């Protein structure tokens, strides 16, 4: 989409149609959080014409549209706010990686929220998109549930310096909350790794290898998501677009460092999971080896004796051997000494 | 002082057979060992440097090896023109020391 | 393209002194190291001295240390070897060689002589 | 010297269509001489050549049109990936048709070439039957705007039809993947393993064919070739976007099948325990009794068992006691 | 409001007002006694242990003019280290790590540090902290700590925390030495679990170092108005100490990775050795018994019974077979 | 950067040592091009190349073969390049880096070639210096990736001929990144072949090739991350030498490097999966062999025991001459074989 | 040690004096050399260990293969010989054809059949 930024053409659709790509079509809600140095207001509506006038509002405002299966609402907001149709296509496109695009009038960012589920070893991501235009921040969500409650609490209770600063500080705060929830997700993954380690080291069950493999796949997907997030934060900190005001630019360095930490932790977790797999395979091999001990000792103490018995159990003639006197006790003592020697050799081998 | 013991003092072989010339160092020289070929009445010519790297412009039959403190020179497919004296030269120290020599004869 | 030519020897009384000049053509003496290697009549090669003319670093074998002094002139593109108190054992075919440094590990370096002179006789 | 590659050489047929904004005519013939005057006409035409094994025909058309030999070996070389060639007089594009069979899962690919020359488009097919029938139907029945345009629109129509056939192939592979995943999850069998392996190989072949084709379409539209009119740039752009769709679906499908393979191959554990315990207990039971039975094979004049009464019951009882002791000791070690 | 601390049994309140002219310490849990200390010109260090009773912390925060959200953060337990700057106070949260012998468990202990003007307030989850040397030095009137302000007290407490980290690292070093001796001496499942516990705890230490680095970096780079100089070199020294801690942890991680590789290699070697001995004896003796069974026939007419004294010939053949089987092992570098 | 050259041990002070392994060839190509003309010049004489320093029109100097430390020293001395920059030029065991000076910018990059039928990944360090109107470039050996830029200058194709030397630096870096993409395609084809081979037939050659591929991918990662860093540094500020018109192009190359890094990480994950697949397949094959061996052992050891029965030379045989004793023991034979075969079929062995 | 030498040539207290700074710089460069060599050696040694795992783990398969084939060939043949030879020796007295060569032919046929059945799927 980089080349000239045109609207792509699909095959099963009419040329100009915007199609929601995700799976969530349950809930729709628009929530506004308009605030100033002293006064703030907020309301929840299902009418978009009640949030359209806020485009020209001087005070910082936070329009939050939850549920993008309503392509009509997204298209209306884009038409009123002057958003490029390709940006709307990216907003409605869920199978995507985090990205940032700077336009002459607004900044478009794509981010992801994961929710690891216990007892169902899989993590599901939800795409959230942000548009920082003039003095308003547009937020788009797929379903009910987000990680931005601390920002709402800060606005409501006048904590920090959020009220004094402009919309770019609101964007900073939102990205900060999202990366903090990434830290929380990593903590949950660490707890799952703890449980998996206990299972591996205690009882080598059949499903433990499946759990290791699905955890490894989860870490792979997490890496694939987090690396573009680091790209986004580095671009925001270093390319300094005009909408950021150069006064909030140092506030993005903390978030960039946080993404670096998250990537390093994901790498270490992957290494730990691989080591757990190695330990599990070693334990299985050790069990088979403990079976080898008995099988090998039985074979190595029994085969030569039966070989001697077979050699002596033969019928020739014309030789002063075989039929003898007191030779049977001699052979008895022979394999008794052989067995004693083999036991002594086992004592050197340190097993049995 | 570092001494290189080049054995045997002299060797004889036919044409077309593999010939190995070995050399040993009194102490630890890392890899700074080179091989030179001196035909009678002529200046030497470098063949192998770094104990395993074939000098440019030298035929590929010549080769070298290092086994700890032991160094060997091999000629995979000997040729009639490969009859001269060969020296192993350590260069780990700033006091370069050569080997005794190993003349190859018919 | 690269040639090294020696001169300045052939006959001297025991305890005498003389200088051997190595002439460099096709390369600069200050970008390489020049070595003197001697071969006694019916013997093997023996290293004598080496000078890196960029810094004037000199290294001598224990056999001829103090007796022999090596030097190099950058403008003349020539390296000398002035022997003193020369004995009977010193007779040999004194060669002049050019060497380049190579790389083995970060801590170890080696040098190999690639171009040799024709050598001169001293008695 | 041109060497053919196609395994089969059964059929060979030549046809050509000359369409204009006013009139229309189509021609079918066997001789190669009949197609010579068709290029001289200003109206765009479309020569369909089935079977490249007839090397004299391709040599004649190459020498008459003014085609470099390397293009001729490329047309003769079936085993090659799709690519585009930009030359000062013509553009040379090779593509790859595909046929998928149900109830017997194989993926067969047939190379197709396309040469665009001024006011004529040359294509060299490999066998009868293709995916360009809708283009001929639109030519015959005056459907669309193809007649109102020049040969570039004809090349666009050909490529678009080929991409449409790719979409149909993707539908068939979608059905295959669905049934395969359902069968593997419901019951893991060796036939399902073979089906998964074949499907993964087919998807790999599809990727190797489709990813260069996207670059080919990008070259056709973005590079602005002198022969391709500026009016046909958006159409090539649309075909490029369709190829984007195909590539995305192919990658998703390979991810699904690779996940299926990993899930199937995860579990191998139980054998090393069960079969090895069985082997160890069987061997440890039956070797000692065999040794006790074989020690009496010793040949001697005198041996105690000869004099002892009921020696056979005694040895059988001793062997049974040893077996009982061993089996009881086995419960101490479990398994 | 909501408190989720792990420990609720202990509860104690400490106040320790120090000055060069006189020294004072306060005990017991009188909630109203701590309020007037905020008016003292001399620096004071109120130490609070036990947050399960939210009434005392609520009262002290309300009297000290602290935001309720900061108090809620104090009540939290699983909070990453952070520094928040406000016009009247700064909020510092860190981790205290304790390591017990005979158990390879790494334990966390959150501690909060807030200083206003001259008064410094702690928040301890459980009784026991590593600030005992600091308060002992305060009692003994040593160093320049008593002639400085509360910022130097905060620096001293952070330095004590870093020294506690150092002590933990040498304790883990001794732990690593013991387990290295065990793994090179005797490998067992317990050694595996203990080494892997070391690996996970080292990963945890690496994780926890980075937020400490971030909070320290912000502390000595933002030059807050509340912290008025006399703190930059000391915080930089603490930063360097953190760097050294990170380097030591990385080295320990390399050591434990080597240990785990050693254990896996040992298991593989034991399996190879047992398979080797079983296979060698099988291949040397089973064929000989097969030949003996062949020659164990009881036929009345056995043409091979008499072959020019074939008995020594047969045993010579058996010896040759055994020798060549052993040699074949030596030829392909078995033993 | 520093005036004092580093002091190695065992080397006379002030010496410069080529570090790599290539000493076969040496050649200097000069491609001086202007708005209206170009010139090509291939010699081994450094003197004929030195005067091009002060030419107003852009100059492209390509000195192949840096084992000739004398040529590097002369070029650095004439162009005013610091001795430490020359030391970095001659040092090969060095990850990519970019250094900014007052009169020039020094860039260290790395090429790569993959060999078919003998899977080895080789590297070659190239250094670029953008001084005034000239772009010096040092190479280890004949064979590079900048042939397309050569042909573009030859045929006056694109906007390269009408621009300054910084656009030439761009062209060279972009060509290098393009061949990075080509290398990635070759490696992906090799990964597909390895995947099929390991999944179809586990052998020692399979693990040898897979482990070599893993090492090569780790090397590629270690090379590709600093290259992304240096391209970032080239398009972020680059105050003195690079014009503000050329920065979007450097941004494009930075995006390309991001894509390359993503691809190599994907390849690493795929290769780890391949190693796990090989281990599982080998375990399965050993399990099948154990199944077979246990089947024959369990169906023949009891048979040998019953053969040992009726094989002892005792006085009292109960069935000493009982009729059909051999048929009845063979019936017991068949019954035991059938019942064990059936029982083993219950567990699906 | 590198950090120590860095301190000596950088902080340069008046006790060390200015004239000896370049010598400390030279020693610092030597320490740099040493550290680079140690890191390279660490990488080489870490690479060596994985080669050992690549080597020994590719031996158990062959050892197991040869043990399996020898056992599965020589146990049934041992049973056949044991049946045909016993101290009971209640067998058809009359030789009929060449009994021992016929038994040996059966032995060879069984061995060849077992060998052919093996390595069909290349498990060996
Ligand atoms: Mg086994
Ligand atoms: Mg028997
Ligand atoms: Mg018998």
């Amino acid at each position: 989409h980089m080349e000239e930024k045109r609207l792509s053409a699909k095959k099963g659709l009419p040329p100009g149609t915007l199609v929601y790509t995700g799976k969530y079509r349950e809930d729709f809600e628009i929530e506004v959080m308009n605030y100033s140095i002293e006064e703030f207001r907020e309301f929840k509506t299902t009418d978009v014409e009640s949030v359209l006038p806020f485009r020209d509002s001087s005070t910082p405002t936070w329009i939050n549209i939850t549920g993008i299966h309503r392509t009509d609402v997204v298209q209306r907001v884009g038409e009123f706010f002057g958003i490029h149709p390709l940006v709307l296509e990216d907003i409605l496109n869920v199978h995507q990686r985090p990205k940032v695009e700077f336009f002459e009038n607004y900044v478009f960012i794509v981010l992801k929220m994961f929710t690891y589920d216990k007892n169902l070893h899989e993590l599901e991501s939800e795409q959230v998109s942000l548009i920082l235009t003039k003095n308003c921040v547009l937020m788009f969500q797929e379903k009910i549930g987000d990680v931005f409650d601390p920002v709402r609490e800060r606005i409501r209770y006048n904590r920090g310096i959020i009220r004094k600063k402009r919309a770019d500080y609101l964007l900073y705060s939102l990205i900060d909350a999202l990366v903090d929830d990434y830290f929380v997700l990593l903590e949950k993954i660490d707890d799952e790794i703890d449980v998996l380690e206990e299972e591996v080291l205690e009882r080598p069950e059949k499903e433990t290898v499946q759990r290791t493999h699905q955890l490894k796949r989860n870490l792979v997907e997490l890496r694939k998501t987090i690396w573009p997030l680091r790209e986004v934060l580095s671009s925001l900190y270093r390319d300094v677009p005009p909408l950021i005001e150069k006064e909030t630019v140092p506030y993005f360095r903390d978030v960039y460092d946080h993404t670096i930490q998250i990537a390093d932790t994901v790498e270490t977790f992957r290494d730990i999971v691989s080591g757990l797999l190695d330990v599990y395979l070693s334990s299985v091999s050790n069990k088979t080896n403990e079976v080898m001990k008995v099988l090998t000792i039985i074979a190595t103490i029994f085969m030569p004796l039966t070989f001697i018995a077979g050699i002596y159990g033969m019928n020739f003639e014309y030789m002063p051997e075989l039929r003898w006197k007191w030779g049977y006790p001699v052979v008895l003592a022979v394999m008794g000494v052989i067995a004693v020697i083999m036991v002594v050799y086992f004592k050197k081998k340190k097993w049995l | 002082d570092i001494q290189m013991t080049q054995s045997p003092s002299s060797l004889s072989a036919s044409v077309g057979d593999r010939v190995t010339i070995t050399c040993r160092a009194s102490q630890s020289v890392s890899s700074a060992v080179a091989w030179y070929q001196q035909k009678p009445g002529k200046a030497p010519k470098l063949l192998i440097y770094s104990a395993s790297s074939l000098y440019s412009g030298v035929p590929s039959r010549f080769s070298g090896s290092r086994s700890g403190t032991d160094f060997t020179l091999t000629i995979s497919s000997l040729q009639p023109e490969d009859f001269a004296t060969y020296y192993c030269q350590q260069s780990s120290s700033s006091l370069i020391t050569f080997g005794q020599g190993t003349k190859v004869e018919i | 393209e690269v040639q090294l030519v020696e001169s300045g020897g052939g006959l001297v009384q025991p305890g005498g002194s003389l200088r051997l000049s190595c002439a460099a053509s096709g390369f600069n003496v200050s970008y390489y190291s020049i070595h003197w290697v001697r071969q006694a009549p019916g013997k093997g090669l023996e290293w004598v001295a080496s000078i890196s003319s960029s810094s004037g670093s000199t290294s001598y074998a224990d056999s001829v240390k103090g007796r022999f002094t090596i030097s190099a002139d950058t403008s003349k593109n020539t390296a000398y070897l002035q022997m003193n108190s020369l004995r009977a054992e010193d007779t040999a075919v004194y060669y002049c060689a050019r060497s380049y440094w190579y790389y083995i590990w970060s801590y170890s370096y080696g040098n190999a002589m690639d171009y040799w002179g024709q050598g001169t006789l001293v008695t």
